[PDB]
């Protein structure tokens, strides 16, 4: 049931990303890691694309 | 010409042309020619 | 801290022993359910454990003297 | 097609066999999304043989990129044409220029 | 080095260099303002450049 | 093709002067429509009262100097234009200001009219340097809308302008300051729906929302001019009957399913050359119809 | 001869028009250069690389 | 605290497309405010009627070819998604279209109900290069506003449709290009009214008049909740 309920997407199952996302920190990173600030951590906000 | 006098493309080169640009294949098709044609004595290929 | 968390380094004064007793904290109201003490206002715990931190109420010898008082209350 | 170009786009259309040129001069008898018929004029007609030639158009087949090509025909019913004039357009080619 | 990274870069710069330029006889030169409140007030308005 | 109305989330009251107005959700590009139009309004359409001309005995022009004043003739024309006067009688109200000695004159010293009143008392408009010396000045405020520059009102002006009169901008419209932005927000999926945030910090004699209240009444009645047996009486050959039940069900003289729900089960059984084939083909076709009998 | 061809349809010779905002309604403060570009869309979508 | 109301005076309708509609009077720089505010709602939201569905027998998808017909029906979808057409009455409206013979179909030649009515009728939809040849089609008509993609239609659907139904995107908005120019406006004593122009571009389908009734009605309906509560 979890997994036919997070495969339809139900708008329940976007409230709960929406829960989860928040105050979550993603990885950055962009090759070549020339340096220290090529790896860094943002918040991420979640977006249509 | 008739796909030329539905539209003409306005030219603005100042010097004429005393060579047309060529077959922009004539290397890839003269190559395997020569390969695969029959030649008597100037030997190409195959012979 | 939901910006920054140069406050709670000045609270403290060392980032990494920070990053230690904050994911302690957070360890203690995610698994063993202790009441965070700065409110809520629907949080992440590690983000409450930041927030506890920087507004001074723990620290690792009070994280310390907390478990050893509910080690003592108990056993 | 680009309204600045260079006037090698005829020739790159052309030479690249991604259109289909005419071989024999004359004019169309039938066009269709997928076949040109060009009756030859009887100048180009060899002397035994009807004088017919007919084109069949490529569409929708998958390139190597799974892009797609298809030719579209740019001539119209009963319209004259020569040999080497531009009969369908290919994937990217427009009227005979090329239109990236 | 100690230099800071969060610089800005090119579009950031051009629009406060534009906006911290000068003229000689723009618009309505030579007023005495309130202050920066003021300021925006008349450049949106346009009573001003 | 009805539209989405917004929910007025926040009036963020940072003082007595500045709110934070938040509505959310607009329609795509509805944000920067309501926003840029409510901001234009208020900045040049909204009327209200401001100091417009000061006539100060003993001073020619703006470039002279009156002492005893630490500040310059520049200064009090800027402490002037920066007083928030609110008058409800009339559309012309000629003040007085008269003090001597040492010490600050502030907006609580003005000689008052009964209908005029002053929203800042302790806004300080010039300071004193000299026990002997006074200030005597008459401030004349007007009724208009938004702000108009001094400058452009003298080059419009070109009567003879007595002696002692001294042009200042009016700042006639309540806003000090007005600047929306838009964010993103989002109905239950779709974030195309945006988030309209004004900031906006007036002076005072009004609150931010009843300005805001004022400038959406402004524009709507500037804009009000042009403003404003359904299946049994169906035949029944289409129902997938076969060539041998077609000519069983003929035999019935029936040819509407209104002719067969008057049908009783003892008249489908007595009625000729209906078998049990033919008794099943007519009953899985009323029951995929929907249709019981009997 | 670019310009002339501009002057032949009564366009500006400098090559810019004056551009209007498209949210704020006003008026950007300097001439932009308008014109028609050939733009091609290059094989590296992300529908491929997400 | 004495502003004028503007009124619609004129509407000097040019072509069958084309329009200029002049508000007058309207106070200092209340011109740009209202022309610009009637320019976004105009260019964004305004209802009209558009080709969604098609459904041409023998074809089972886009990437196909007839006999007979010069076009691809990729080329014919996008042929009848540039139609335009005003239907009064109803919300859905289904059409047909059948010819034969050699030569361009039109959209005259599509067979109208009582409350459809094509705005140009010398459209052409696609070529017949056969005498033998013949289409029968069943065009789809909604109503909508903005554009709705047909992929975010098989998103917001429920059903499945038959093979042979092919989908076109939605461009259901009637107005191309909107410009505004605020000039002054002679009235006797004043010197500060101003007149606003709005010159329109329709496809055909919809008035201007009715048009602007619309983005004001709307612009009210949306100040509504600013002259409401704070």
């Amino acid at each position: 049931a979890a997994k036919k309920m997070v495969e339809r997407e139900e708008a329940v199952v976007w409230d709960i990303l929406d829960e989860v996302i928040r105050e979550h920190p993603v990885l950055l990173n962009r090759a070549p890691t020339l340096h220290r600030l090529g790896i860094q951590a943002f918040e991420p906000v979640l977006i249509e694309g | 010409s008739y796909t030329e006098k539905k539209r003409i493309r306005k030219d603005f080169g100042k010097r004429p042309q005393v060579l047309d640009v060529p077959y922009l294949l004539s290397i890839q098709l003269d190559s395997f020619q020569k390969f695969i044609e029959q030649d008597p004595e100037g030997q190409y290929g195959l012979e | 801290a939901r910006v920054t968390v140069q406050d709670a380094v000045e609270k403290i004064g060392n980032r990494f022993d920070l990053v230690l007793v904050a994911a302690r904290r957070a360890r203690q109201m995610q698994v063993g359910g202790k009441d965070p003490l700065v409110p809520e206002e629907n949080d992440k715990t590690t983000v409450i454990a930041l927030r506890e931190i920087e507004e001074g109420l723990i620290n690792n010898q009070i994280l310390d003297v907390r478990e050893r008082q509910e080690q003592q209350e108990q056993e | 097609k680009p309204l600045v170009g260079t006037g090698m786009e005829r020739a790159v259309a052309v030479d690249s066999g991604v259109t289909a040129v005419a071989k024999r001069g004359g004019v169309v008898q039938y066009v269709d999304a997928s076949r040109i018929v060009i009756k030859v004029n009887e100048d180009e007609m060899y002397p035994g043989e009807a004088g017919i030639d007919i084109y069949n158009l490529t569409k929708y087949t998958r390139s190597n990129q799974n892009t797609c090509i298809n030719q579209m025909p740019c001539v119209s019913l009963g319209e004259p044409v020569e040999r080497g004039d531009v009969l369908a357009d290919g994937p990217s080619t427009d009227l005979g220029e090329l239109a990236l | 080095n100690g230099e800071p990274i969060i610089v800005p870069s090119q579009d950031v710069v051009l629009g406060l260099y534009y906006m911290t330029r000068d003229c000689v006889n723009a618009k309505g030169e030579g007023m005495v303002l309130t202050g920066p409140k003021e300021a925006e007030r008349l450049y949106r308005s346009g009573l001003a450049s | 093709t009805e539209f989405l109305k917004p929910r007025l989330v926040d009036i963020e009251q940072v003082s007595s002067t500045h709110a934070k107005v938040t509505l959310e959700p607009l329609e795509r590009g509805f944000g920067h429509t309501l926003g840029n139009a409510l901001r234009r309004i208020l900045l040049s359409s909204m009327p209200g009262c401001a100091v417009t001309e000061v006539e100060i005995d003993g001073v020619l022009h703006e470039y002279s100097t009156k002492e005893g004043v630490q500040e310059d003739i520049l200064e009090i024309l800027l402490n002037l234009k920066g007083l928030a006067v609110r008058v409800q009688g009339k559309d012309e109200v000629i003040l007085t200001l008269n003090k001597s000695g040492i010490g600050p004159v502030t907006a609580a010293d003005i000689t008052h009219d009964g209908d005029v009143e002053i929203v800042k008392p302790q806004h300080v408009i010039c300071h004193l340097t000299d026990e002997n010396a006074s200030i005597s000045m008459r401030i004349k405020v007007q009724r208009g809308r938004g702000y108009v520059p001094a400058s452009t009102r003298i080059h419009s002006e070109e009567d003879e302008r007595p002696i002692g009169r001294l042009l200042v901008d009016a700042c006639y419209s309540p806003v000090e300051r007005i600047a929306y932005n838009v964010e993103a927000a989002r109905v239950e999926q779709r974030t195309d729906l945006d988030k309209l945030v004004i900031e906006m910090e007036t002076n005072g004699t009004i609150d931010p929302e009843e300005a805001i209240r004022r400038a959406a009444t402004i524009l709507a009645e500037q804009l009000e001019a042009f403003v404003d047996d359904p299946i049994l009486l169906r035949p029944v050959d289409d129902l997938e009957l076969t060539v041998r039940s077609a000519n069983c069900l003929k035999a019935e003289a029936i040819h509407y399913i209104g002719d067969l729900v008057q049908r009783t089960e003892v008249e489908l059984l007595k009625t000729p050359n209906l078998g049990k084939k033919s008794l099943t083909e007519i009953k899985d076709v009323l029951a995929s119809r929907g249709l019981s009998l009997g | 001869e670019i310009k002339e061809l501009l002057k032949l349809g009564d366009l500006p010779t400098s090559g810019q028009i004056r551009l209007y905002d498209g949210r704020t309604g006003e008026q950007f403060e300097r001439p932009v250069t308008v014109g028609y570009m050939y733009m091609l869309k290059l094989n590296h979508l992300v529908d491929d690389k997400m």
